[PDB]
């Protein structure tokens, strides 16, 4: 009979688990017998007391580095504003230790424990690269509760040696099965920002992770766009609960929040699912992600049935992770295939944007060649285009199925003039669904203002499989 | 960039 932590804080975790179902079902992934034990994750943050006392014990120094100072120890700058406490409270969700009688539990409380050292300095593309790329065959999962400015005006993504370190890890890490990147999708919900101008999270590398409130809302923070896979609890209003876990000094904190704190229950969660089993790729964890995700009770005005019956939401992605199906999936989980890459250039001549263009192309989706998919994973429009104020532009695609996915809303912050350089929108919303068939992209200016441009490019990337569906939901 |  499994028995729950005694952690002192432990029953102020209202999100892993509790009568009321508001939970990510994290106590009955336990009661399967899986907390972690043999899993690595490293959190790339602004270092990690590895002497605190809910964390020593999970401690893995192989799983460290401090990429800002040149060392192997990530240890935090202590200053009196706190600043650099930001990695040990991430630390402490996934992995914060159990039955101690300090603070509370991590989600993975029996898993091994990291942190990069790599926000305390001026964040390279080199300082980006050698934290996503360090030690690949020991790390398993990797946790970033940081990116690109949230200033709702920014487009920015990995530059190239960033983008290598995703591409080497997927294809050559954890023995060639892939580093699992998870990523935090923002905190510009205030600044009207969409988590899809953001390369990080819209790469289809990164499983891009929102935030609920505890009464089941979109916390004003959050961020909406189609890149984002699925939904971890987080902070709210002051009238519902915070995060728990481990801080500087060797402290406890009850008020962990926004962002930050989803993306390292998540990568807890895949911690436990790893454990259930170890030979799961990082495209095999998506699916998972995809397949066990929870909408129930999620508030979103915009949820939608995809084209294979699954509900899915620009807020929430699939909705909140569900630790105990997730591992109860895990374990008899057949190897996904290899994944194909369908490209398909859709414009024969620029067009005039103006007002709104419509764009649709029926497409095959490499029919009659190796690369032929009719199991969608990721899509993205690759799109080139001018336009005179970007943030006035409002993209939409809509798959064959129905799906209709915002690659783009409004940014009133976004005045640039700069458009989009052959930028990669991607949705997850068409996963599993047949993209044979006709494509729309509709772009429009959703200000009155007389804006002008054109789109030079349109690039449809279709990635996934010809096998394996299951039924629809 | 890069911010917490
Ligand atoms: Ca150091
Ligand atoms: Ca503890
Ligand atoms: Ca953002
Ligand atoms: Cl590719
Ligand atoms: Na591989
Ligand atoms: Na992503
Ligand atoms: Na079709």
């Amino acid at each position: 009979v499994y028995q729950e932590p005694t952690d002192p804080k432990f029953p102020q975790q209202w999100y892993l688990s509790g009568v009321t179902q508001r939970d990510l079902n994290v106590k009955a992934a336990w009661a399967q017998g899986y907390t972690g034990h043999g899993i690595v994750v490293s959190i790339l943050d602004d270092g990690i007391e590895k002497n605190h006392p809910d964390l020593a014990g999970n401690y893995d120094p192989g799983a460290s580095f401090d990429v800002n100072d040149q060392d192997p120890d990530p240890q935090p700058r202590y200053t009196q504003m706190n600043d650099n406490r930001h990695g040990t409270r991430c630390a402490g969700e996934v992995a914060a230790v159990a039955n101690n009688g300090v603070c509370g539990v991590g989600v993975a409380y029996n898993a091994r424990i990291g942190g990069v050292r790599m926000l305390d300095g001026e964040v390279t593309d080199a300082v980006e690269a050698r934290s996503l790329g360090l030690n690949p065959n020991h790390i398993h999962i990797y946790s970033a509760s940081w990116g690109p400015e949230d200033d709702g005006k920014t487009v920015d993504g990995p530059a190239r040696l960033a983008e290598e370190a995703f591409f080497r890890g997927v294809s050559q890490g954890r023995g060639g099965l892939g580093s699992i990147f998870v990523w935090a999708s923002g905190n510009g919900g205030r600044e009207h920002d969409s988590c899809n101008c953001d390369g990080y999270t819209n790469s289809i590398y990164t499983l891009s992770i929102s935030s609920a409130t505890q009464f089941g809302n979109v916390p004003w923070y959050s961020e909406a766009c189609s890149s984002t896979l699925a939904t971890t609890y987080s902070s709210g209003n002051q009238n519902e609960k915070q995060i728990v876990t481990t801080d500087l000094r060797q402290k406890c904190t009850e008020s962990h929040t926004g962002t930050s704190a989803s993306a390292p229950l998540a990568a807890g969660i895949i911690a436990l699912t790893l454990e259930a089993n170890k030979n799961l790729t990082w495209r095999d964890m998506q699916h998972l992600v995809v397949q066990t995700s929870k909408p129930a009770h999620l508030n979103a005005n915009d949820w939608a049935t995809n084209g294979v019956g699954r509900k899915v939401s620009h807020s929430y992605g699939y909705g909140l992770l569900d630790a105990g199906a997730m591992v109860a999936l895990a374990q008899n989980w057949t190897t996904v295939a290899p994944q194909r890459k369908c490209i398909i250039d859709i414009l024969t001549e620029p067009k005039d944007i103006g007002k709104r263009l419509e764009v649709r192309k029926t497409v095959t989706a490499c029919l009659g060649e190796p690369n032929h998919i009719t199991r969608l994973e990721h899509a993205q429009a690759r799109l080139t285009l001018s336009y005179n104020r970007r943030g006035d532009l409002a993209i939409h695609l809509v798959s064959p199925m129905g799906t209709r996915s915002t690659l783009l809303a409004a940014r009133p912050h976004d005045y640039s003039a700069d458009g989009f350089n052959d930028w990669a929108f991607m949705t997850t919303h068409s996963w599993d669904e047949d993209p044979s068939g006709e494509w729309v992209l509709e772009i429009e200016n959703t200000s009155e203002a007389n804006n002008y441009g054109t789109l030079t490019k349109f690039t449809l990337v279709l990635y996934g499989t010809a096998s394996g569906s299951l039924v629809p939901r | 960039x890069x911010v917490k």
